[PDB]
């Protein structure tokens, strides 16, 4: 009933706060919307350094509203040359119900919330994911993410179509890290990743020996 | 329309209320009811759907996910025909797909009891 406007949130550290739009799409009933923040380990955090307000609000039938995200002074203690990971959670609370013998289901949504410090602020539609490097390893690839951003890889195949529709175990690489991924060997690897907007561009890689980099 | 600023998925707006009717002319244990919702995505997507138990079950159902409905009764809650508490749906392109939540009543006889049934679960959508 209560929908969220995005599949991930990027908090620009240049700002003190931002808002996420939510909508009660149900035109007959009011719903409460609970919002809260979890840290990179999925611990619920209530006193910062990122907070969501209000924790609960009521949305009348059809109403739109917002959740405000803001930072506490202790946000300064986070690294300032790379993103930090949080999760934004939205849970709806439906009313009643006053009917006998019912199972009631409430929807909850959990999305990634990337704290992006001011120093690594990005231009709109900037692309850093083409900086990924693929290492050929026994049974797959070790993907290096040298960027200061979390990178979510959702596809890896030998063709563009296979990068998009092939079966792949999603992996998110932390800033300046590397992770080994299971895969068939590909002569010309294609990789799909999720950008700030929530879309999935595809990148074409070229290999030399054990190392593949984005075809330039 | 300013490039909707963000790609999103939105579930169907209807109240998720799985109704088992009057349990009087069938007053049943293996009783089944369901609710289908849809989810519309602007972008490709994976969504991992995970049922969260709110009200605790009276019986143990092993690896089947359940919720207590009160008195002697439990519901085994399925999602897209899976009793195990989790499913993932995938969108290669923008579009909408259905997700069906099913409820199958379970009650013993020893533990049973006469009154009205009421239960709740949370369907958690985890987006990568």
């Amino acid at each position: 009933a209560v929908s969220l406007d995005r599949t991930r949130a990027v908090f620009d550290g240049s700002e003190k706060s931002m808002t996420l739009d939510i909508s009660n799409d149900n035109k007959q009933l009011p719903y409460l919307a609970q919002a809260w923040i979890e840290n990179e380990n999925q611990e619920k955090i209530i006193t910062g350094p990122v907070i969501a307000t209000p924790p609960v609000q009521r949305l009348e039938p059809g109403a739109k509203s917002m959740v405000r995200l803001s930072t506490t002074p202790d946000i300064s203690k986070l690294p300032q040359d790379r993103e930090s990971l949080f999760y934004f959670n939205l849970r709806e609370i439906p009313p009643r119900s006053e009917k006998a013998n019912v199972l009631q289901i409430a929807l909850q949504t959990k999305i990634k919330l990337f704290y992006r410090p001011a120093a690594i602020k990005t231009r709109p539609n900037e692309v850093w994911q083409d900086q990924l490097i693929l290492n050929k390893v026994s049974g797959g690839y070790r993907i290096e993410n040298p960027t200061p951003y979390y990178v979510t890889v959702i596809g890896l195949g030998g063709s563009e179509k296979q990068a998009e529709e092939g079966e792949f175990e999603t992996v998110m690489l932390s800033p300046r890290s590397e992770q080994t991924v299971k895969s068939a060997n590909y002569n010309t690897p294609y990789l799909s990743y999720i950008n700030d907007y929530g879309g999935r561009p595809v990148l074409s890689f070229i290999c030399n020996g054990s190392r593949c980099s984005v075809k330039k | 329309h300013h490039h909707h600023h963000h790609g999103g998925c939105r579930p169907s707006a209807q109240s998720l209320e799985i109704k088992h009717g009057d349990l009087s002319i069938n007053s049943a244990n293996n009783h089944y009811a369901a609710q289908t919702l849809s989810v519309s995505c602007d972008v490709p997507a994976n969504i991992r759907f995970m049922l969260l138990r709110n009200t605790t079950p009276t019986y143990s159902h092993g690896k089947k996910f359940s919720v207590g409905l009160g008195h002697g009764w439990d519901s085994i809650v399925s999602v897209n025909g899976v009793d195990t508490g989790e499913t993932t749906m995938r969108w290669y392109k923008a579009g909408t797909q259905n997700l069906t939540i099913g409820s199958r009543l379970y009650g013993e006889s020893s533990k049973i009891q006469p009154g009205v049934l009421s239960g709740s679960a949370t369907l958690l959508m985890i987006l990568p």
